[PDB]
């Protein structure tokens, strides 16, 4: 959940959004991205990302 | 640089996140971090803060 319900402003916006990417409720579902959590994020989006557990497949 | 940003495009971010993550997520993503730079900037510190951190640098 957010952390800035006693202060909300464009940082708390963005730390709402922020925090709760840290705490990836997804992983419940992504239960095998679960691995780093957020590896449905660095999966690449571009075309490369970094290295680390093939985020998407084949990288 | 004067606006900070639009409190309807973090809801979008936030918003994104719920997708799957790959499809159109990816372009959701992009999308808003297209519509909005000072939530880009956010956003993708933390999609670089699970590499920046391994690898130390950026």
């Amino acid at each position: 959940p957010t952390t800035v319900e006693g202060r909300n402003d464009e940082k708390a916006l963005l730390e709402q959004l922020v925090s709760f990417l840290s705490g990836k409720d997804e992983t419940e579902l992504a239960e095998l991205d679960r691995a780093l959590g957020i590896d449905k994020l660095v999966q690449g989006g571009g075309l490369d990302v970094l290295s680390k557990l093939v985020p998407r497949g084949s990288l | 640089p004067n606006r900070s940003i639009s409190p309807s495009a973090l809801q979008d971010l936030l918003r994104t996140l719920k997708s799957p993550s790959s499809p159109q997520q990816q372009q959701q993503v992009l999308n808003i971090l297209k519509s909005n730079p000072q939530l880009m900037a956010a956003f993708i510190k933390q999609r670089t803060a699970k590499y920046v951190a391994n690898q130390p640098g950026m």
